[PDB]
């Protein structure tokens, strides 16, 4: 499914680290004046037109580069663009709502109506451009047994290290909101997590913890986990809700590799129903992945 | 955004009309040209070029256009019709184009509410501040005048097309009743009159 | 000036645009 | 071009006449203009050329 | 569909032999020029022509 | 499949130009070995024909060319077909391609120039020029009578001698264009023109007349037909031998 | 049934593209003054009178031409006149009501009392002189099955193309007004059609859609479809009602060639009770017929 | 949009100096002029004009011509229009104009010594090597390209001194015309209209007497004899206030101009050549 | 420049303007 495509970096932009999807290079007309400046990165599939390439290179406002990627994942596309322009970080993903470019590459990764860029709130929670990690509570951080418990109390230390370095903490466990909330309360994690996934929740013990799963779209022509194999789109949307419109890389840590929708990194852990000292090794793996990303963009 | 793209297209059409005006290469603004009665040839050339431009737009595939036309710039009230500053009569085979120069001058001289009205726009103080920290022309009034003249000649050209396609009888009947072109586009899309609506209400 | 009656509905028709269904 | 480099104005003129008495005049213009521009630019024994130090 | 903004400024080939073109409008030709010809250096001949003609 | 002299000009070089300027009549396998474009642009002539009569039901479209020379041309400008001594002069050898220069050299018997141009062009060019040689020589031999009707151009013989001096292709061209003022049809002499419209001389064929000024030839009676103003070529006295209405 | 007849084009007329039927050339007296100017085309059967021909040619106000046509159809007559005078378009058909010329040519094509020309409203719906097409909904545009559906969704695109070029859209399906109205509502065509045939209709969902079939005349001495093989007269009458007193050519598209009363062109489609991708080909046929008319009058 | 505005290829190499270059638009006209109207007016006292010859149906021979901007009182240098190479340095106040313009003039008149002197002087500018030499290269290349374009010898029967009745002998105005540069010669051809035009033995006279003079000093807006031809030419103020609100007006006006009329143009058998 | 031929002939003299 190797597909050729073009990417352009604006040589003088107002909004940085933001990418816009176009069905073709000609879509720039839809931006016209004082809109292109808000998308310093432009991505669009390539139609093998040398005259189009000539036009693009003549467009001195843009630095062009061509790369190929499978037509099924933002991961390869984003890796290619980020290595091309040496940008470890990505801004909010924008699309031309007037002319939605239907690329199978996306299929529920993330997006935004282009015009909403200016409305974005730059202020965020963590200084710099933190990483993001999503944890599937069930048997990943706790014990699958009924009387759930932290499989390895080193979980607290690992989360504190994540926070100290700077990295958004997200939970997505495919259980009842009440189940996950009470699991947090029992294992005394609670405030560790920036985002929680399973009007948010009201029990007189919590104010707002589980953003209501209002977004429903079934599947994008893929037979898999009934609910979903996790949702980069939903998690990044909640990041933006939490004022996080930038991130360095995203890692999904869970007890089930099947979900693994599209994440810059993934970590699998045992479906262990009883406590065991292994989360230190899992934390070692996660920090190794983070360091690997840091190596990819060490220069 | 999308609507902004159509706005850009409309402004591009206005810019093309500007290119036509520059091709005519008039020293004076159209307001002064119309104010100057002696510039009968300039007025006639302006009207003819605008009509040809509108014809090309309305029939993109058709580049031909009547290359000669009788012209008469009228000044007296009895030589003009309310609501039709431009007219297309026939003097027994001779095609006469009558112009209501006083009405054109009045419309152009009318003060426009450029500043007076406040309208929604791309307005983001954050963008303005970021720009501040990172740091021959046409006025809005002139653009308004120019749009007004273009739309006037668009109405005149539609009446002219009725005249040529149907005949003088139907041209007169259209002058009496304008209901023919409530549908308008049904070619027409390139005509600004098909881009907006205007209405009058008892009050 | 001409003391001629005005047809408001016809002027509206002049600047009337029909809307399609798509 | 080589004739221009080594002067040989006689051969240069012969070539121009042959290329004229036959488009080809446009190519005459392009080639001769470019070569003469570079030659005058070099032209160490003049001024206004940015060569003599 | 078509896209265009205005005339553009680009690089300049500084080797004399870059001007070599077939006298034919009906038969295209392209001279072999080293990219070095696009350096604003004293060299008014590209490495390719230099090696080819002057050794 | 077509036939056109100078259409054999293959892009032997990468020097000046070539686009195959050949009139579609080259496909018309007529008695000519040259089509309208080449004829017009190298001899100032236009192909034409002429019926005769239905008394015996012959009505044969007699081949003939049209003058493209006005009454203001002089010397070279009036020469239609140059001799071997002046073809080089009249033709801008520096303008046409070396292929056409070779064709002219061969047809006018200038093998010295032919070999000179071959040697110069050697520095795929040689094989392409050899293909040009093949085509041109095939055409020349086809026109050449020497292989496996008293069309006098002087009687209405110095003129016939000059015509003979011309090559097979050139002689064919001359006889196809020129039309004798007199034609005998096997013992019945018919006059078709009271005067000549061209002259053959040492320089070759000239769009001239025996005497007086040159015939004028530039580049509301709607209810009547028209008569052409141009001047067709006319010269000589031809005699058809003991043959029947040879419509073959 | 080849019948000889005369046609005259007024050399200076007030009303254009209008034809008037006369039983004989002498009928002009009935117009007298300031009435002939409103009929630039005059049609009347020829009685083989050379003296009549001499009188006509002496009538310098008219340009005369003679043609033959079968005595059963306006189609051939109109083709002959339009090719004779190079007029692709026809105005409202007028007849001398005082002395109705009984020509079997007409037999329910169209007509008008001559005196009503001046009352005609020149203003119409579409600029220029549009074509007209009448569609027999039942199995032509929808599926004959009970749960009717567009046999090919390309119907919408074809209708939009018709409108964009400029052509009046008419429906005549021999069903109940309620049936056809609900079919329109279900298949979401509705506003596509200028005219609908099956006080017009009142259901609180439609204001006026099916002009009441008030006009009743049984048959004109022809045993055929019980109601009628369609009615050019009725459809053109509704065109005039809709202010359409001019048209370029008229095409009947249906699933039944039997109706085909008298139309400049006809198109037949399958009586298919199930959806199938064929209406694109039918639209190709219709546009081919339109282009053929354009070729007939291309000069 | 080739800008042929010679004398607008002037760059104020001095940082403190900014060259407006407020010159006429017509430079973008692909005409026979290589200098547009405002440069012409400023540096040669000429105003561009056109003289139709045949204008009946489609034959539209429109010979170009410029007009005197010299009154009937100026004399000598004041009257010289296009000075010779021997006196242009004096006629023009080169010292009062920018060195780039001086370079342009020196190139036009082939004053290579002055060119070398100017570049030598520029050698000692503060930012000399940085951008002064770049300006020199740009201006010099543009001027040289224009000059080569004008020169016909690079890679017809118009005589300017052959009109002068009452002249003792000699002519030689055409001699000096030949001595002029290709650019100057083309300028003279473009601006000066031969008083006579002969086509294939058909003579048209446009004036009864030539208006310009050509001699060693150059082109002069003088007369062949006799006196010179007559050649005439918001900040609200108190005076700008007009008083109370309250003779051949109906006839057109013949210009009081002095167009450049001098010379004889001979055309051979060629017909009304309109290409 | 117009191609018209105005009428110019003779000498005229005037004192003051008288206009
Ligand atoms: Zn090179
Ligand atoms: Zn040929």
């Amino acid at each position: 499914l190797q597909s050729k495509w073009i990417c352009l970096r604006l040589n003088d932009a107002i909004i940085k680290r933001h990418v816009l999807v176009l069905s073709e290079y000609a879509d720039l007309k839809y931006l016209g004046f004082e809109k292109y400046k808000f998308f310093e990165y432009v991505i669009f599939q390539f139609c093998n037109d040398p005259q189009l390439c000539k036009i693009i290179e003549n467009n001195y406002n843009y630095c062009m580069q061509i790369f190929k990627a499978p037509a099924d994942d933002m991961r390869d596309i984003r890796h290619n663009i980020k290595r091309a322009f040496k940008t470890p970080v990505l801004g909010h993903m924008c699309v031309l709502s007037n002319k939605p470019p239907m690329y199978s590459f996306l299929k529920e990764w993330f997006l935004l109506p282009h015009y909403k860029v200016v409305s974005l709130k730059s202020e965020s929670l963590t200084w710099g451009f933190p990483h993001v990690v999503v944890f599937d509570l069930d048997s990943t951080l706790i014990t699958e047994e009924e009387q759930v418990e932290i499989r390895d109390p080193f979980v607290y230390d690992s989360l504190q290290e994540l926070h100290e370095m700077g990295c958004v903490l997200v939970l997505w466990s495919y259980g009842s909101r009440d189940h996950v909330a009470h699991s947090m309360r029992d294992v005394d994690l609670e405030g560790y997590f920036d985002i929680i996934i399973s009007n948010a929740i009201v029990d007189y013990n919590l104010k707002k913890r589980f953003i209501e799963n209002k977004f429903v779209f079934d599947i994008h022509n893929h037979r898999s986990d009934n609910n979903i194999p996790k949702s980069p789109k939903i998690v990044i949307k909640y990041l933006s809700d939490k004022n996080v419109n930038f991130f360095k890389s995203i890692t999904l840590v869970d007890d089930l590799p099947t979900n693994n929708y599209a994440y810059d990194f993934y970590v699998k852990v045992k479906r262990c129903p009883t406590p065991v000292q292994d989360w230190e090794h899992y934390h070692n793996e996660i920090i190794q992945n983070i360091m690997d990303y840091e190596q990819y963009f060490i220069k | 955004s999308l609507e902004s793209y159509e706005t850009l297209k409309i402004k591009l059409a206005l810019s093309k009309y500007m290119a036509m005006l520059s091709t005519l290469e008039m020293t004076q603004p159209l307001l002064e040209i119309f104010r100057n009665k002696a510039d009968t040839r300039q007025i006639a050339a302006v009207v003819f070029s605008t009509l040809a431009f509108i014809h090309n737009r309305f029939h993109p595939l058709v580049t031909n256009f009547t290359n000669k036309m009788e012209f008469v710039v009228t000044e007296t009230n009895d030589t003009s019709i309310p609501g039709e500053p431009i007219l297309f009569t026939e003097n027994e085979g001779v095609l006469l184009c009558s112009v209501d120069r006083p009405s054109i001058v009045k419309m152009l001289s009318r003060e426009f509410d450029t500043e007076a009205l406040v309208n929604f726009e791309n307005d983001n103080c954050n963008v303005r501040i970021a720009k501040t920290f990172g740091a021959f022309s046409i006025t809005e009034v002139e653009a308004t005048q120019y749009l007004t003249l273009l739309l006037t000649v668009e109405h005149a050209y539609l009446h002219y097309y009725i005249f040529k396609n149907y005949g003088v009888f139907e041209y007169c009947k259209s002058l009496t009743d304008h209901s023919l072109f409530t549908n308008k586009l049904r070619k027409t899309s390139n005509l600004l009159l098909s881009k907006f609506k205007f209405t009058i209400e008892d009050f | 000036v001409s003391n001629c009656k005005f047809n408001i509905e016809d002027y509206n028709n002049i600047f009337k645009v029909m809307e399609n269904i798509r | 071009i080589f004739h221009l480099i080594y002067n040989n104005e006689n051969a240069v003129n012969t070539i121009c006449d042959n290329l004229k008495y036959t488009n080809t005049q446009r190519v005459i213009h392009s080639v001769y203009a470019t070569t003469k521009s570079i030659l005058d630019t070099t032209n160490p024994n003049t001024f206004c050329s940015r060569v003599s130090r | 569909v078509p896209v265009g903004m205005a005339p553009r400024q680009m690089r300049v080939n500084r080797c004399i032999f870059a001007s070599i073109v077939s006298f034919d409008a009906c038969i295209t030709y392209k001279s072999p020029c080293s990219p070095d010809a696009y350096h604003d250096d004293g060299w008014f001949i590209c490495n390719n022509h230099l090696i080819k003609r002057f050794k | 499949v077509n036939r056109c002299i100078f259409a054999s000009i293959v892009s032997f070089d990468a020097c000046i130009t070539y686009k195959s300027p050949c009139s579609p009549d080259a496909y018309h396998d007529d008695g000519w070995f040259i089509c309208n474009n080449h004829l017009i642009k190298r001899f100032k002539m236009s192909k034409m024909v002429l019926p005769i009569f239905d008394e015996d039901d012959n009505q044969f479209k007699m081949t003939i060319a049209r003058h493209l020379v006005g009454n203001k041309e002089r010397g070279i400008k009036r020469i239609l077909i140059p001799s071997a001594t002046n073809y080089q002069d009249v033709f801008n050898l520096n303008s046409m391609m070396q292929a056409e220069q070779l064709i002219f050299h061969l047809i006018y018997n200038n093998e010295n120039a032919v070999n000179t141009i071959c040697d110069n062009l050697k520095y795929n060019t040689q094989r392409v020029i050899h293909s040009v040689y093949a085509t041109t020589k095939s055409i020349l031999d086809t026109t050449n009578p020497n292989t496996f009707e008293l069309r006098f151009f002087d009687v209405t013989g110095a003129g016939d001698q000059l015509f003979n001096n011309y090559s097979g292709f050139l002689q064919n061209l001359i006889r196809r264009a020129v039309a004798p003022e007199y034609l005998q049809i096997d013992t019945e002499e018919l006059r078709f023109r009271n005067c000549a419209t061209c002259i053959i001389d040492e320089t070759g064929l000239v769009a001239s007349v025996p005497d007086g000024p040159e015939l004028y030839n530039p580049i509301t009676l709607s209810g009547y037909e028209e008569y052409p103003t141009y001047v067709p070529l006319f010269l000589g006295y031809q005699i058809i031998n003991s043959e029947n209405n040879f419509l073959r």
